[PDB]
């Protein structure tokens, strides 16, 4: 395929280059490079399209650059929503079209925040259901790295905890969900349970009691 | 306004034949000069373009994926589809159709669907059970909807029919030893308004055809 | 055990007639609703699908004896053969325009099918072309 | 900007014979060789291989006159758009024979597909044919 | 496919039957059945074709029957060497075979034997290269379970354990192999090795020492 | 006296394509009324019956298989080969190739090749390293020779060239934990003739190409 970096970053307001390296049956062809961008859940966008033409809406810090076989795209005066996935793609011979694995663009440079907490307790109706589940929810943290303890009474839970991998949100920031599943007689025997939540050192914590 | 969209069924079990359908909106698909494309992304990879079929109906194909690949249409319905044969887990992926807007000066790609998850698999599909997540009972409080033991992915969580999007926060799901899956949606409210206001977590899991509506109350 | 020999005859009549095919370069099938199987089985209504397709293929033969001009020698054994095996299921037992109609449409079909290869390929063509005096 | 309106002419008179042939029911390619992609790129070779493959396929639409002879009236015009294709490129610039051969060729291995398929069948159905008999 | 049963057994000197389910597309058409007989790590034998009839060489203890769309396999005066996998195969129309999942006969009645045991040290060679391995060879053993046991002088050896499943000989007596992976440091360390062997409650042993 | 011969590589990576031939002894594919068939065993299931090959030339396949399965021949070579295309581990099988000695009026085959096995996998081929079992020094001795870390299976054990057959007792192999196979092959001859008779075991690793003779000795 396209040979293409896995990551590139920068800081806001910096110029950040992302490379297509192609071959001569592709980009060496008619040099139909098309660029295009990606957010987490939705389909990619087009940015650029015959190396260089910007699409309708496309701001000028996008820019499309080619040189022999590679194409580059530069974005100027990066921005903190500009954290996304960049596709370049391009004709192959004869009427294909081929896509790079993909560059990962990071904008660094954001303060450290601690971890929001959430933490519900087994709904009535689930109980009624003979089930009862603790949904405790991470959110809004950097770096992306929690670790999740679950608390009866004092004594750590030793089974039926599920746990995500940090995703990062929107805003950048990152999320993750844990959840304990318990039985309601678990439930009501311990006078509460707590979700305890580690984060470059220092704990978070939330309680819920039956 | 061009509007592309992906229908087709969210499971197919391993050495099936996997069929999906683009529907196009806005724009005859036999209009010069159009091509429309089907370009899958297995989770966490790169996307991959895997055929075209032009406005005169012709078909060009990946190499890759010449072997197993067709891709048709229905001109009555403005519809073309794709059929995959034989596949497999390295199947597993979102499958987006897209619009070329000249075939003839250019393989590039302006408008999208919104791209619909296949899983590979030869599990069964499990429906969503979903709970209320109270409110607790400056200023603001957090209510939401916990959606338990589906499968396969994904599951559309919305509120108020999509009136209620500020403050919302759906989390990714949770992979569970049993395989089956769980997430929960959050929306952040003002403490004031949970006795003014009612909230509706509107629970959508395609693959079982499972439609839940949750008022969660305190 | 004499039909055996018949119609072994007449496939080795066929696997020349492709043979000398080959060095150059809704057709009657078999159901269970014929009776011809041994669940169903039909022995009147299974003969007479015999005998019938058998008279569908002699007339097959007719409109290929253009094809094997230059080995008019098999191309008449194959029909002869063919006529003493229908004999001979007929003695055992108590439209022609349509299979020309069909035979027609068959070579129109191919003759698009070239048609078409040429076209597409044309366009194919012409498009590269666009492709490239667009850069010139 | 010219080359562009012409080409899109001939394809859309291309599309409308092909539409006019679906209704009722080795050919030039672009190389990198040519040099019309931007590596190894030479206008004059890729201009010769332009107006080559055009001149090829300007007597496959005059061997193809018979086909269209429902819709004379378009089969005229995109020979005229190619010959004027041509004539412009040629100006921009400094057989058949064999080709007929080819489309002789082409339309016995489609004729001998038809002969193997009505001789293959001729073969299955005997096949089953004794089979049913073996069992009487 | 054609419907076959899992296993069938007998003791020698009686009669067993192997059934074959078919549909119509298949048995029903010309009656076009094959039985196939089939030892461990050899192709499959042709015993009977058309239903009834015996191949050159197949004994007439072998029988073919059919009734409706199910054929039978019939083996009169079983013997031990009968022991074997057998797969009934059909025409399907058009052109086409099928085979049933096939059907293991099982000779039963054999005695009780306990397993022969042969445990080999490390060879000259391999110690030069670095390496050791006891290789522990049982066999000639039935009902077919055995559990293996290594010490390490007295002490049970609790890593780089390999053992098979027991598979069935051509005697149809059942056998099994056993490796130990050692460092050459190890294998002088130690008295000596051995490898234990139980079987229906009795334990057969060998020793080997460096 | 008629002879079917398998040959293939022992190796083959999924989504690559599967390439086997058999080579025909003992008379000519093209004589009547011959049938030339392919037939699979995946380990410890039952045969499948994939495709055929006429004296005539016409192919006839299995519907689950038609997709991707090709049967040609060369008549040259009085061989006929089988393609599988886009291979999954439900394609790790042994593969027979067989003749139909009549395929007009029945499907039953008689001759039989020897089955060559196939292993779809994306991991490496490994070569087997062969070390003596030195016999021990009523009145036999049993002595052997020690195949290790070989990857695909099979391995073939002869001793001195396939004259040594009587009371030789080859064992299945072990699946490691790294995915590597060992295996031993063990005979048993009298002590006396330890000293007056010598014992070569004959290992032969199709996958790797992989011949090793080791003399055995006290």
């Amino acid at each position: 395929v396209l040979t293409q970096p896995p990551l590139v970053s920068g800081t806001p307001g910096q110029t950040v280059t992302i490379s297509c390296a192609g071959a001569n049956n592709d980009i060496g062809t008619y040099a139909y490079v098309s660029w295009y961008q990606q957010l987490p859940g939705t389909a990619p966008k087009l940015l650029i399209y015959k190396v260089t033409t910007r699409a309708s809406g496309i701001p000028s810090r996008f820019s499309g650059s080619k040189s022999g076989n590679t194409a580059s795209l530069t974005i100027s005066g990066l921005q903190s929503e500009d954290e996304a996935d960049y596709y370049c793609a391009s004709y192959r011979n004869f009427n294909n079209a081929v896509f790079g694995r993909g560059t990962h663009l990071t904008v660094l440079g954001q303060p450290k925040a601690a971890p929001s907490v959430t933490l519900f307790p087994p709904s009535s109706e689930e109980l009624q259901a003979n089930k009862a589940t603790l949904v405790c929810l991470i959110s809004d943290f950097y770096p992306g790295a929690v670790t999740v303890a679950w608390k009866a009474d004092s004594s750590p839970v030793k089974a039926g905890v599920e746990t995500t991998t940090p995703s990062k949100q929107s805003n950048n920031k990152y999320a993750a969900s844990s959840y304990l599943s318990l039985t309601p007689e678990q439930w009501k025997s311990h006078r509460s349970y707590s979700c305890q939540v580690t984060h470059e050192g220092s704990t978070v914590e939330k309680t819920v009691a039956p | 306004e061009v509007q592309l969209q992906e229908s087709g069924p969210g499971l197919v079990k391993p050495s099936q034949t996997l069929s999906l359908t683009c529907t196009v909106s806005g724009g005859s698909i036999t209009t010069r000069y159009y091509a429309w494309s089907w370009i899958r992304q297995p989770p966490g990879k790169g996307l991959e373009w895997m055929g075209v079929i032009d406005y005169d109906g012709d078909t060009y194909y990946s190499p890759s994926l010449k072997s197993r690949t067709s891709i048709s249409w229905d001109t009555s319905k403005n519809q073309f589809s794709l059929q995959l044969s034989s596949v497999t887990p390295e199947d597993t992926a979102v499958y987006y159709c897209a619009r070329d807007p000249d075939v003839v000066t250019g393989f590039h790609y302006d408008y999208w669907g919104q791209g619909t998850q296949v899983t590979v698999s030869s599990a069964s599909t499990k429906g969503p059970s979903v709970f209320p997540l109270a409110p607790s009972s400056g200023g603001t409080a957090a209510l939401g909807c916990l959606v338990k033991d589906y499968f396969p992915e994904p599951v559309t969580v919305s509120w108020n029919s999509g009136a209620l999007t500020s403050g919302v926060h759906t989390f990714p799901a949770v992979l569970q030893s049993s395989g089956l899956y769980s997430l929960s949606s959050v929306v952040t409210v003002p403490s004031s308004s949970l006795g003014t206001q009612t909230y509706i977590c509107n629970v959508n899991h395609k693959p079982s055809n499972t439609k839940v509506d949750k008022k969660v109350e305190p | 055990e004499r039909i055996d020999k018949q119609i072994r005859y007449i496939l080795d009549g066929i696997s020349a007639l492709r043979k000398e095919t080959c060095n150059k370069s809704n057709l009657p099938k078999m159901a269970e609703k014929d009776g011809c199987f041994q669940s169903g089985f039909n022995e009147e209504t299974c003969l007479v699908k015999i005998i019938t397709g058998l008279l569908e293929f002699e007339v097959y033969l007719e409109y290929l004896q253009n094809r094997f001009e230059s080995s008019e020698e098999q191309a008449r054994a194959v029909q002869m053969s063919t006529k003493v095996l229908i004999q001979f299921l007929q003695k055992k037992a108590k439209t022609n325009a349509s299979l020309l109609t069909k035979l027609q449409a068959q070579n129109q079909w191919l003759q698009d099918m070239t048609t078409h290869l040429i076209l597409r390929s044309f366009k194919e063509f012409l498009q590269s072309s666009l492709r490239a005096l667009r850069q010139m």
